[PDB]
DNA sequence: TTTTTTTTTTTT
DNA sequence: GGCTG
């Protein structure tokens, strides 16, 4: 198949349908839209559960209400008839901003210990130490529009965790605010500077050794060499240090996404972690220091005993997916 | 003009008298237009007549539909409107949107048909038509015409019947007159003709000799062999035709001299067709196969035959059977279907062969139980023919034809004629 | 050692002949070199010959890749070189590599039965 | 109430004796407590035994679901624990409970039955039961009283087998003296009695005056034709009743005076019940369609059969095999056992007609391997008579019955008569 | 479950008596489990016992284990009960432990091996098996089943052989001098006993006549009727029993008096059993449903059933295989197999009916050849007696039965003897 | 890939 | 604020 034209066949079919958006990453394409067949969600007006993945070897729209799946082929040739001529003929035609300051923004380690949010993080958990790697504000949309401009329609003032990222030079491009209240639009909200930023936390705090990679930010903070993706692409080549870093995820045996991605770990050969033979039984390591006990040394003791590759790490995740 | 045709397909009896009948769901839109034609389509099939706004709207739209595909149908429905118009202009720009849309639609098929050829195997999207058949699609396009014939009436259409019987525009004449003498004229076109003699009987001489006679008549001929290859095939053709022994080219009584005259002698003739012979293998040739090599010889040689050869009907395949039945008169009368078919859509005389059941062996007259594959083949050929050349006709060089069924004619009247085979030559002479 | 071994396939022809009939595609990652060896492979089919870079890089155009696979095959291409060594320690690393791999397969394809099995 | 049903299951013998047999999955939920039982039931149906915690655990730990699945069944067994109860309020309130959920997931599945049969056909999500059987799962759904039936006894219960000999409310006699001395009293209800003859012998003409028979001796006969017409065998039905030849009626022989007079004479008479005669599509009709005529006849008219005939049930569609799925011996038997569950349902004598195979034609014997489409079907039915008809007995105005499966007698018995069949007035007559 | 396996090693002999045998360090894990399995193989090997909880925490005093080690094994100690869990599950349940964590030790070897395989020689270890151990270590680990038996020696248990030659408790004699002739002393429980013959011949008058002559001999038989209604079965059962007739009883030349007289004769004897007839729509029960009749059978009253007879195996349905997922040589042997399972579970005599192609429906001699149903149940079946009846045989009322596969004893010793059978009493009777 | 019914056909 | 096969 083709993948470009469709990419630029599909924009413009979608573009008609309504809530368009232009998901586009630097390694995939995909377009966000209102349902043409089913009107989307009757009660909510501003979802868009349409969507257009033309990163695959075909282009395809599925939408997550109707549970409607086409080609984009299919679709030109029930929906847009006009663009359908065009699109089977084409087919025969071809064959950086850095974050220099944060305004309304406070470290941690300089704030006084009767803060609210001093209480949260040694709720949390969190060694003194790192505290000097965290800020806390509560303007975070006027600190989101200081940097990217647009994004938040009214600057209301909500209390988030700034969490800045730096990339090996030690040079902030994205950060991500933690969600202090329960209700919130999302719980992690990452913010980039320029497209290409870097979505790993703490790159620059790498020493010599095994490099420790985790889901939170938060849980890397816990860990020597820990350093964090910030979901995003989760590409492993953006990842550095491709000859030593350690793959690890959330301690969830049952759940078919974190083993999914598992797998897709070790069929790259690469060095994943297992809690298989864990003491404790949290989700995350944060949960396991705050609900269980735990001490950070002691988990520094467990995964390097079961640092895993290959097969016998295919064998172990067979005995942990069930 | 999509409105137009709907809402005179709804207010107008003549109109849509004339008009529906060549209607189809692939001519007017993906959207509004084609959902308000389905409706109005399953009324006519559910109650036989023409719709109303109400039935449209109340009876009919209320379905399985989107809020989009509702909406418009609505704006549809309510946007038709009667409206005075000659019943002349209004046939006739039916009939150009018509055809306009069929040529659409059939660039469009084709071009899917070209992408589709241009990917790899195991994902070729198979029951999609070959790059080969493009044009025929498109000529099917070209004649989407408003024009009613449906069958061949009797009283309507007696001129063209007497122009085909002046003309005889069905019989190809042999060249040998006692054939032409039981067949009123020879065989005719869409038919299939059938050779029964049983083993190293002939079988293939006949049918090497009828080539051969079709061939200096002018015709094109295309010999399918499945039992022997092409070489073998043209030597007995070159036998018969520059009556040389068949065993005189083995043993090299013959120089190229003389080979190359001849054939030079029969090149200058301007009442000469073309031979053209293709092998396959036993059992894996059916009558797509049959088709796609017509195909083939027509693009690139630019060759058309009128008579098609099949040395063996029974050791073919069928196209329509998907797996291989043990039981031989299903396969075979399949086979005998599909070849008919492929001579009746090619307009081609069929010759084929057919084997002898044992107790016909050395047997002074066959009769038509002694059909060895299936009883079903003598039921679908239009002409048969035994050989029953026993013992003292082949010490007189002769051979005894019996006609067991004849459609061109009364197969009682003259049922033997003794003709006259010449195995050397491999060629059938008359006694006259 | 997938470079070398394709190297070899397309730049030498003893080679091509004692280790072409024993290779599959299973022996390579998925990555450009199972592609690459597809392509290969269906040339060889086609044709019955060792392809060049020119027919490949032919091949390559008229394939149904993606953006990365076309970039990594590409790429595999254009390092391939025929570098001179001897035609007794090339068969037998060829040999060490397909039966390495076979037992890597083995491996996985065990603990997926067993992985299966307890379901 | 499902914890206590969970708990009393687990640590309670005596409950889990009577409880189980009857418990299933569709009782409980989609949740945790589906999951429970599902295991529990695993766990029953591989060790025969009530399960403990520890196993449920062990189980738990052993289950592929997802995390919060293992969560509800995990706080679930956590919450398992015996109380102590009385046999009897635990007995009844399972038995209210099994019963809300059967009614509850009836009417779920009536719902889901309407609102898939009221869908656009080839789009209906097949394998779905028609609305025919509406009310039938109703009906699956009120027999549910944890009572099940243990069997009859043979020394217990005896007196009410006695009362059931001198009743004779299930056979029902008929008109014939030898048909009523063969069968001992005639048929009985909740039976499928065939008669087979071949092509053109007869097996309808029988069928028929088997009909008027029964007509005249006050009954209700309900004749379902698959083959032919509503006027055709209504027409057989006058040539029988009012004595006057098929030939006479389409020669007009008869007055309108006559036929009037005979018609009203025969209303006159007290001993005459209603035929009714109904025509389905060859292979259009089946059991559901049957108790569905069944049903719009007690209510639109008033017309409650025991007679009910089947012109043939080879000419009828199986309710539970797909057409054309299985071959001619499973679908054959199925059809006749639908058609004798039907009869036992109605509490009707149920006639039919079946086919001998073509080695049986014209042949002056018949046996009860000639029949043609399945074996099963002298299996499954209560009486078969086999019809005989000779060049002989033909000139003769005769037919030999043959008894081949005799259930209500000994066939050796009186096994060939010959009866004096009348084909003009369509009547069989007695010899005697 | 390693708590469970510890806490029933300790504080269970019998599991510890088959469990132990087959037991490592290596199956548990290699923390506080291996560790308290360390200590329990230590303890039993200085002391030839199970050890104690108190023993047990004294002897972990006494061994040396670093802090975590050494709290871990105290807490996995002190979570240790009796906990009486079944026997046969929780043997079950430790084999398929045993077994996966084997089968994980043998795949980490596995791979090991693998990896050290690729490493320079001079870096490799010596002690690590060549690639080519791996497959005979995946097999050792798939030979651990639990199993002590070895079996039988034939010298050195001869004289246990020879008092189980004196135990014929199993034989159960038939009331018929020739059938314990045959058998060698009648059949045996857990065997499935087959009654095969043509349609319309006694099939189930033989059921009957079984069930009448266990029922004299003070036997439980349970009648499962598949066809026929419970009184029908009843009827006949009676007829046999009161020794009058069929027709007599539906013709009222019994007296009530005479019936009443006779049943209560028949029950003043103490040599007469129980006799339960249950019936069931055609394709609708198997052994599930048997087994639940059974337990309700039970616990509604104290009949547990000696010998159990169902009408016929065919009508039966298979407990996995749908109503037509298959073909009939698929699901009939496997209702012959779910049927000879229950038989042998329950410990009874299993007694049904197979029919026979219509090939051997009117021959004078039936082969096991000639079962209409799958081959399968004649390999399932231990004493498969046939049915043969002729015109000379029905004019002296004597069927003629067949030994056809006696597994008792031998086939050809009296392969053909006549029975007596009187249709009218559906009675067998011996002839001398 | 076998299994079983029924039919139709054909070959020996 | 994303999520398919
Ligand atoms: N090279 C030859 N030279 C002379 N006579 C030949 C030669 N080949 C075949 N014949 C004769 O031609 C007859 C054989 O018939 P053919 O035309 O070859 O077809 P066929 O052999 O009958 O078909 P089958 O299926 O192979 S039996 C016999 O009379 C042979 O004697
Ligand atoms: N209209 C008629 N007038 C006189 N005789 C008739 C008429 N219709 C039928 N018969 C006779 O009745 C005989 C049997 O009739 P049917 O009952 O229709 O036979 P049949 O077995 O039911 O036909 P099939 O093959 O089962 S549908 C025929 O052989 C005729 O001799
Ligand atoms: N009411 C009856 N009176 C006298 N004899 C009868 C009666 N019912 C059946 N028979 C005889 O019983 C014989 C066979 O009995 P059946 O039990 O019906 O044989 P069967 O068909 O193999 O058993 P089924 O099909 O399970 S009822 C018939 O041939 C009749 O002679
Ligand atoms: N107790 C016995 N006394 C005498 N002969 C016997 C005895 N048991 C079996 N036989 C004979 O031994 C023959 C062979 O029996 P088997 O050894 O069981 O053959 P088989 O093939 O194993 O039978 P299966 O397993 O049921 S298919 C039978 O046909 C009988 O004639
Ligand atoms: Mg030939
Ligand atoms: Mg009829
Ligand atoms: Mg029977």
């Amino acid at each position: 198949s083709i993948p470009w034209i469709d990419n630029e066949f599909a924009y413009r079919a979608l573009a008609h349908l309504p809530k368009f958006t232009q998901v586009n990453n630097s390694s995939t394409f995909k377009l966000r839209f209102r349902c043409p067949v089913c009107g989307d969600s009757k009660t909510d007006q501003n979802k868009a559960r349409g969507w257009y993945y033309g990163d695959n070897n075909e282009g395809n729209i599925h939408c997550y209400n109707c549970n409607y799946h086409a080609p984009i082929g299919i679709y030109l040739k029930e929906f847009e008839p006009d663009l359908y001529r065009e699109y089977i003929f084409e087919i025969r035609k071809e064959k950086k901003k850095i974050i220099k300051s944060l305004p309304s923004c406070v470290r941690l380690d300089k704030l006084a210990e009767d803060h609210p949010i001093i209480k949260y993080v040694k709720a949390r958990c969190i060694p003194k130490d790192k505290w000097k790697y965290l800020w806390f504000t509560t303007e975070w949309p006027k600190l989101v529009n200081s940097i990217a401009p647009g994004t938040y329609k009214k600057e209301i003032s909500e209390p988030r965790l700034v969490i800045p990222i730096y990339n090996a030079n030690g040079k902030a491009e994205s950060f991500q605010g933690r969600a202090l209240k329960k209700d919130a639009p999302q719980k992690y909200i990452t913010i980039e500077a320029y497209p290409e930023a870097t979505k790993i936390y703490g790159v620059e705090r790498v020493k010599d050794g095994d490099v420790y990679v985790l889901e939170g930010p938060i849980d890397s903070l816990f860990i020597e060499n820990g350093i964090a993706i910030t979901g995003g692409q989760l590409d492993l080549e953006v990842v550095p240090f491709k000859d030593r870093r350690v793959w690890v995820l959330d301690n969830e045996p049952r759940h078919p996404d974190t083993i999914k991605r598992m797998t897709k770990l070790v069929d790259a050969g690469e060095r994943v972690m297992f809690w298989d033979k864990s003491p404790w039984k949290s989700k995350d390591v944060n949960d396991m220091i705050r609900k269980e006990g735990a001490t950070p040394e002691q988990i520094m003791e467990y995964m390097k005993n079961n640092i895993a590759q290959g097969l016998m790490a295919k064998m172990r995740l067979s005995k942990y997916a069930k | 003009m999509v409105e137009i045709i709907l809402s005179h397909l709804i207010f107008d009896q003549a109109y849509f008298s004339k008009v529906w009948p060549y209607m189809d769901s692939e001519y007017f839109e993906s959207g509004p237009a084609k959902n308000t034609f389905k409706l109005i389509k399953s009324h006519v099939n559910e109650y036989h007549s023409v719709p109303s706004i109400n039935a449209l709207n109340v009876a009919l739209e209320n379905s399985s539909f989107t809020e989009t595909e509702y909406s418009g149908v609505k704006t549809l429905i309510s946007k038709l409107a009667d409206s005075p118009e000659d019943h002349s202009w209004l046939v006739k720009e039916t009939e150009k949107y018509v055809q306009q849309r069929a040529m659409f639609n059939a660039t469009s098929k084709i071009i899917e048909i070209q992408t589709n050829a241009e990917l790899p195997p195991e994902k070729r999207n198979k029951k999609m038509p070959d790059v080969g058949a493009i044009p025929d699609i498109m000529r099917q396009a070209l004649s989407i015409s408003f024009d009613s014939y449906v069958g061949h009436d009797w009283m309507d259409d007696y001129e063209a019947r007497w122009l085909s019987y002046m003309n005889k525009a069905r019989k190809v004449p042999f060249k040998l007159r006692i054939l032409n003498k039981i067949t009123k004229g020879g065989a005719e076109t869409g038919t299939l003709n059938v050779l029964m003699a049983g083993v190293n009987v002939g079988k293939s001489l006949g049918l090497c000799s009828l080539a051969a006679d079709y061939l200096q008549l002018g015709h094109n001929v295309l010999y399918i062999s499945m039992e022997m290859a092409e070489e073998v095939c043209a030597k007995r053709i070159d036998a018969n035709m520059l009556d040389v022994s068949l065993d005189d080219i083995d043993d090299g009584h013959i120089s190229y001299a003389e080979y190359k005259g001849k054939m030079e002698k029969w090149r200058e003739k301007s009442t000469l067709g073309r031979l053209i012979v293709k092998q396959y293998p036993t059992g894996g040739a059916d009558a797509n196969t049959f088709r796609s090599l017509l195909n083939e010889l027509k693009l690139k040689k630019n060759f058309v035959p009128t008579i098609i050869i099949v040395d063996y009907l029974g050791i073919c395949k069928s196209c329509r059977i998907r797996v291989y039945s043990e039981n031989s008169y299903t396969t075979v009368k399949a086979i005998a279907e599909e070849l008919r078919a492929l001579a009746v859509e090619t307009e081609t005389v069929l010759w084929t062969a057919a084997q002898v059941g044992k107790q016909a062996w050395d047997s002074s007259d066959v009769n038509m139980s002694d059909i060895a594959e299936s009883a079903g083949l003598p039921a679908t050929a239009d002409f048969m023919l035994a050989v029953i050349e026993t013992e003292e006709l082949a010490a007189a060089e002769q051979q005894l034809i019996k006609q067991i069924k004849s459609r061109y004619g009364d197969k009682n009247k003259w049922n033997k004629f003794l003709m006259g085979v010449q195995k050397g030559n491999q060629k059938w002479v008359e006694i006259e």
